[PDB]
RNA sequence: CCCGAGAAGGGAGGUGCAAAGUGCCUGAAACCUGAUAGUGAUGGAACGAUACGGCAUGAAAGGAUCUCUGGCAUGAAGGAAUCAUUCGCGAGGAUGUAGUACGAAUGUCACUGCCAGUGUCGUAUCUUACGUUUUGAAGAACGGGCCAGGGAGUGUAUCUU
RNA sequence: AGCUUGUAGUCCGUAAGGGAGACAACCCAGCCCGUGGUUAAGGUCCCCAAGUGUCGACUAAGUGUUAAUACUAAAGGGCGUCCCAAGCCCCAGACAGCUGGAAGGUUAGCUUAGAAGCAGCUACCCUUCAAAGAGUGCGUAACAGCUCACCAGUCGAGGUUUGGGGCCCCGAAAAUUGACGGGGCUCAAGUCGACCACCGAUACCACGGAGUACCGCAAGGUAAUCUCGUAGGAAGGCGUUGUGUUCGGGUCGAAGCAGGGCUGUGAAGUCCUGUGGACCGUUCACAAACGAAAAUCCUGGUAAUAGUAGCAGCAAAGCAGG
RNA sequence: CCCUAACUGGAGUCCGGUGAAGCUUACAUUCUAGUGCACAGUCUAGAGACCUCUAGGGGGAAGUGAAGACCCCGUGGAGC
RNA sequence: GCAGCUUGCUACCUCGAUGUCGGUUCUUUCCAUCCUGGCCGUGCAGCAGCGGCCAAGGGUGAGGUUGUUCGCCUAUUAAAGGAGAUCGUGAGCUGGGUUUAGACCGUCGUGAGACAGGUCGGUUACUAUCUACUAGAGGUGCCCGAGGUCUGCGGGUAAGC
RNA sequence: GCUCAGGAAUAAGAGCUGAAUGCAUCUAAGCUCGAACUCUGACCUAAAAAGAGACCUCUUUAAGGAUUCCGGUAAAAGACC
C-alpha cells in the first residue's frame, strides 16, 4: 500500500500508473485526501472550478467532485484505459479517503521523488481543500 | 434580429418526468429535533374535501377577527403500528445500516406483504444494538412502521405499506430508549401532531397517461392563419441548425402525473375520533364513508382519492407557533349535485 | 397401399445404366432457409497487410536429414559484462581484460512426430475505399443496391517511314 | 489578404519510408527481395522505445510547456525581480526618523474693510546668529501663530541620480463544453548557456538471392559511379475462338461447375476430391466478330425498405334464427 | 385574439386477412475541438457508450425527388 | 490596438441545385450592463443626478403607419440592452416583398424591346433508412434462491424573481 | 392551495499586522469583513455506481413468481395497484 500523506499530486500518479503498467500484484493509495498540489491558491481553485463546469448533461465529461475519484481520474490519463492493457491496470488500482479498515496498520512505503520537502516555497494546496471547495462531503 | 422575451415555459427542477418507481412517498431528510422523543412522521389515506367556518385568527391578516370560508381536505388515519428498529452507522461513504430488530407480536395480514417474521432474538438483538451505540459506532436510529387498511371500508386493498420514520430527540441514547419504550405498539395520529401546527405532505400524484407537448409543459398553440395549416398542437422548433442535436431542454411528449410532490405548510384544522362529523348525505363520491378517526388539513394535498398520504413536522417553517382553529361550521352538504 | 374434402399434394413402393418426373440435358452467382466452426449483450469503424498466440481442421493432390528440441566445428559487419589503472566539479570518459565471450549463416551428430496449409478470434505497428474531373479527393465534387451476360482503334483509296 | 503578376533554386504534380497530434509540396531520406548490425532527423516523467540525467543561473505569471509556418497581439508604463557601467555624499558620522528651530522685521506693494508670504510690482524682509524666511500647507476678510523652504543636536552604515540589458506584470472583451496532442508539471516535466549517455528509418555496413546495362566465340566478366514514377516512347511474354501441320487423350468416364495441393515475380498452368454423361488437346506457324469493375451503361434475375404504406374523408350498415 | 377547454364522427394507437414503392460503395452506439479543396459519424487528441424492442415530433445525415431556370462560355440553335 | 455584429476587396469550396428577405414558434450562448445586487469619486446638504469598477442569477412587455430589418410615435413600466447560432429555425408555418410567364403609367429606342421607376394579378412535393432526443418495456451482466427496507457514485433546478 | 431562509468560501472594495526602504504603507508573506454570483441547505431522479452496494427476514424439489379468473387510485402495447 502506498501512504498519500504529503506528495505531489502528478508525481506520486506517474509513479504509480507506470509500475502498474509493468504488472504486478494490485496497489492501494490511502489518505488520498491530503496530497499536494503545487500552485497558487486561486490559480488553483480557478482551474478546477473551469474543469469541473464543462460538460453537457447526455454526454459530457463528468468530472468527480470526491477526493479519491479525483486521484483515481488523475491516474486515470497516464494510461491507456481503452486498450486492454489499460484496463486490466486500472481494475487493479483502488484509492481510498482516509485508512479502510481491512487495510487497518498495513505496511507501508512512499514514493520518495514526490515529497512536499522538495519544493521551493510555500505555495501549495491540500487535495481535500479542492474537494470541499467543489461540495463534497468526505 | 429584435427578439421578444418570454420566460421558458415550465419547470426543469422536476426532469425528467418519468412514473414514480413506487406507489409509497418516500422521504429524502428529516427535520431537526427539538423536543422531546417522538415519531416525525405519520400515514393516512385520502377521502375528499370539503369546506369549514372558521373565525380567522391569522396574525397581521387582513381579514382578522371575521368569519372566513376555508377548503380543507378530510385524512382518514388509522392507527399504526411500529414493527422493528433499525441502526445506522456513520462513516466516509455516508450511512450504512448494520442492525435491525422486529417486534415479537404482528399482525396476520402482513403475510400479505412479507413472509412473518419468527421471533428468535428480541432481547439479545436489542442488547446487541445498545452495546454498539455503547462503544459509539451507531449514529441514529429510525423506526419501520406500517399501516392497517384492513379496517377501513372505502379502501379496496388489505395489505399494508411499509415504510421508514425517524425519531426526535437530542441524544442518541434517548433515541434508544424511546424506541424500546414504544416498540411494537400501537401509535395514534394524536401523539404525532397537535392541533393547529403546521406539516408537510408527500403523495403520488393524478396520472393522465402520455400527453402531448401543450397539456405537458403548457406551450402555445398556434395562432390565426396558421390555426388552420396542419400543426396546431405540435411544438414550433426543435433546434437550431447547429448543435445538430435535440436538446433534452425541448417541450416533447410523454408521462404526465403519477410523480412524488411535496406541498409545505399545510396547517391542521382539527383532529376528531368520530366519521359522522364530516360524512356528507350518500357518502363521499367513490369512496363511501368515514368509519374511524380522521384529521382535516387546510388546502389541497397532492393525489386523488384513496390515495397514501405521509406527513412529517415542518421542514422550512417561518411562522411562530399559532394555535387551535376555531371551527364554527363544517359543511356537510351532498358533493353531488 | 396409407393420409387427405380432393383428378390437389405427401409417404411407402416401383420403371430405367442413371430421375433425366413432363417449359424434364448440365444447373453458376446474387437472394432465401437450416446445420457446422470461431466469436458474442463494457463495446469504436475502409472490413485489410506484417509478426506472435487461442480454438477448429490438416484423407488425396505437399515435406521425412522433413517438424520439434539440443550438442559440436567454421563464422562476415558488429562486439560486450566483470575487474584494475588513470582523467574530470559531475553525469561519465580513456587504456588494459579484448577485437576476447558472443554473432546472420554454413556444415555435422543425436532427439522427436509434427509441420506446411485453411477458417475464426485476440494482442502489437501501419493504412480516412475505388474510377474520374482537378494545382489539390476521405470529401459536405461526380458515378455505382447486388449478381450474370453483352459492351469501345475496324475496311477501301492514297502519301510517308 | 491562404490576393494578383514576375524572377533564381528546389520541390508537389508523378515521391515511398522515418519525425513533426493530424499536415500534397516543412526536417532526415530519394525505394528490387530476405536476415543481422550501427546511425540521421527527432526525442528520453506517464500515454510511448530510451534520463524523475549533470553543471551555473532566471521566472511565481500555470507565464510557458508552438523550428519554418497563411496557425503565434501592439504603442506605453512598472519604487516586480536579476545583472553591468558611470557620476555624487559618506563612520572625524551620508539617508529615514527623534527633536526643537525657522525668533530679528513686516502688519510686503493691497484701491475695495479686506485679500498684509499664499488676486495684483518687487526683491534673499535683519547689520547677524545652525535657524530666520517675502513663505507651501492645517488655519488664512487680512492676517496671526502652527510654521514652508532651509539649515543645526541626535542616533551609527552604507545612501542616492542616470544609462544599457534578461525574464515577468498591467495594457488584454465573444458567442455549443475544450484543447501545451492529453494527464500533469514550480531549486521544474518552463526559460537561458554548456555537457554526457542511450533510443530511434527501407539511410550506411555485411551476407544470400532476382533483374537489368555493357562486353565476351562460349564459360563468364564489371557495376561507389544500376533498380521511384503520372502523360508518354520502346522490348518480351500469358490467355480466348478458328485454319494449316506434327504427336495424342476419352464410357475403366470429355467439356463445364464447387472446393482444395503444387509451380511461376505475374498474366496463368497443372494435379486431387464431389458432381457430370460426350467430346478435348498438343509442336511449329497463321488469323480475329480476341481479355471488363465503372459509361445517371443495355437485357434478365433478385435484396433491403417490410409483413411497412394503402384497403377511412364525397352514400359512417347491419343483427337474430334457419 | 387575450387563453384556451370540453364533446362528436373518420384515421392513428392494439388484434386478424391482404399486400406495394422510392434514397442504398462499405461500415456505422455517438459528442467536443482541431486538421483537411478553408462546412468530418469514419482522420488527430480527448470525452462518453451494456444489448434488443415499441411509441412520438422532425434537430442532423451540407436528407430525397432533377445532368440549375440565376451568371458566364460555345467561331451551338430558334423566333422576332 | 481589439471584434468581425455595416459596407468594401479577393475568387479558395458548391452550377448531374447546400430552397432567398421579414414575421411567427421553441431552445441555447456572449458581455462590450438597460433594470435588479455590491462598491469608488464628485464642482455628492436631502431627493435626484454625472462618471467609473465587480457581477450574465432573473427580467427586458402592450400598441398606430410601413413587407420591411432599421426607424418614428403613443400610454404604461423597476427597465421596456445589444449581438451570435448556414444574416439559428420553409422533410415546422406564412407568402406581405424580391425573382418567371399577363397588363397599365412615365422615360428611353426608328423598331423588336428595356428600366437599375411605380402599380394590379400570379401552384409551396416526400409513407423517416441511420443518428440524436423525449417517454414506455424485454433481456443479459454483478449475485447462494426470493422478498422487503435503505444508502448515495452521480444528474437537474430560478423555483422563485 | 403552497411557493423560506440560515451557513461556508469569494469578486470589485474597505481594513488589521507588517518588512524590503530605521519611518510610513491593505501586500511582499499572514489575517478580518464583503454581492441577485459559486458551494451547502430545501426539492425531483439515481446499484447498469464494472470498486456493478448495506442490512434484515423466509426458504433451498421450498420460499416464491407467472398464466387463468373478478377489477381500477393505473393504462397507446407492455408495465403498475
Ligand atoms: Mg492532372
Ligand atoms: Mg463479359
Ligand atoms: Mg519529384
Ligand atoms: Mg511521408
Ligand atoms: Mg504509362
Ligand atoms: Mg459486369
Ligand atoms: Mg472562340
Ligand atoms: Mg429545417
Amino acid at each position: 500500500v502506498i501512504d498519500a500523506k504529503g506528495l505531489i499530486l502528478g508525481r506520486l500518479a506517474s509513479s504509480v500508473a507506470k509500475q502498474l503498467l509493468s504488472g504486478d500484484e494490485k496497489v492501494y493509495i490511502i489518505n488520498a485526501e491530503q496530497a499536494i498540489i503545487s500552485g497558487s491558491r486561486a490559480a488553483t481553485l480557478r482551474e478546477y472550478r473551469e474543469t469541473r463546469e464543462r460538460g453537457a448533461t447526455e454526454f459530457g465529461p463528468y468530472f468527480p467532485k470526491r477526493p479519491d475519484r479525483i486521484l483515481k481520474r488523475t491516474i486515470r490519463g497516464m494510461l491507456p484505459y481503452k486498450r486492454a492493457r489499460g484496463r486490466d491496470a486500472m481494475s487493479r488500482l483502488k484509492v481510498y479517503v482516509g485508512v479502510p479498515y481491512e487495510l487497518k496498520g498495513a505496511e507501508t512505503v512512499t514514493i520518495p521523488d514526490a515529497d512536499m520537502r522538495l519544493l521551493s516555497s510555500s505555495r501549495y494546496v491540500e487535495l481535500g481543500e479542492v474537494s470541499q471547495k467543489m461540495g463534497s462531503k468526505f | 434580429m429584435a427578439s421578444i422575451h418570454r420566460p421558458k415555459r415550465g419547470s426543469l427542477a422536476f426532469s425528467p418526468r418519468k412514473r414514480a418507481k413506487s406507489h409509497i412517498p418516500r422521504f429524502r431528510a428529516w427535520p431537526e429535533a427539538t423536543g422531546e422523543p417522538k415519531l416525525q412522521s405519520f400515514a393516512g389515506y385520502k377521502v375528499g374535501m370539503t369546506h369549514v367556518i372558521m373565525v380567522d385568527d391569522t396574525k397581521n391578516s387582513l381579514t382578522q377577527g371575521m368569519e372566513i370560508s376555508v377548503p380543507v381536505t378530510v385524512i382518514e388515519t388509522p392507527a399504526i403500528r411500529v414493527a422493528a428498529i433499525r441502526a445506522y452507522a456513520e462513516d466516509s461513504t455516508g450511512e450504512k445500516a448494520i442492525a435491525e430488530v422486529w417486534a415479537a407480536d404482528l399482525d396476520p395480514e402482513l403475510k400479505r406483504r412479507i413472509p412473518i417474521p419468527a421471533a428468535g432474538n428480541q432481547a439479545e438483538a436489542l442488547e446487541n444494538i445498545g452495546k454498539l451505540i455503547e462503544e459509539g459506532r451507531v449514529s441514529d436510529v429510525r423506526a419501520v412502521i406500517y399501516t392497517l387498511p384492513k379496517s377501513l371500508t372505502g379502501v379496496p386493498k388489505k395489505v399494508p405499506d411499509i415504510m421508514e420514520s425517524g425519531i426526535s430527540a437530542r441524544d442518541l441514547g434517548t433515541k434508544f430508549e424511546y424506541s424500546k419504550t414504544i416498540l411494537g405498539t400501537l401509535v395514534s395520529v394524536t401523539d404525532v401532531f397537535k392541533n393547529g401546527t403546521l406539516v408537510d405532505t408527500a403523495a403520488i400524484t393524478i396520472g393522465k397517461g402520455t400527453q402531448g407537448p401543450v397539456k405537458r409543459w403548457g406551450i402555445q398553440l398556434m395562432k390565426g392563419k396558421h390555426s388552420r395549416q396542419g400543426s396546431l398542437r405540435q411544438v414550433g422548433t426543435l433546434g437550431a441548425f447547429n448543435p445538430s442535436r435535440v436538446s433534452w431542454r425541448v417541450p416533447q411528449m410523454g408521462q404526465m402525473g403519477y410523480h412524488q410532490r411535496t406541498e409545505f405548510n399545510k396547517r391542521i384544522l382539527k383532529i376528531g375520533s368520530d366519521g359522522e362529523e364530516v360524512t356528507p348525505e350518500g357518502g363521499f363520491i367513490n369512496y363511501g364513508l368515514v368509519r374511524g378517526d380522521y384529521i382535516l388539513i387546510k388546502g389541497s394535498v397532492p393525489g386523488p382519492s384513496k390515495r397514501l398520504i405521509r406527513l412529517r413536522d415542518p421542514i422550512r417553517a417561518k411562522k411562530a407557533d399559532l394555535g387551535e382553529p376555531n371551527i364554527l361550521y363544517i359543511s356537510r352538504e351532498s358533493k353531488q349535485g
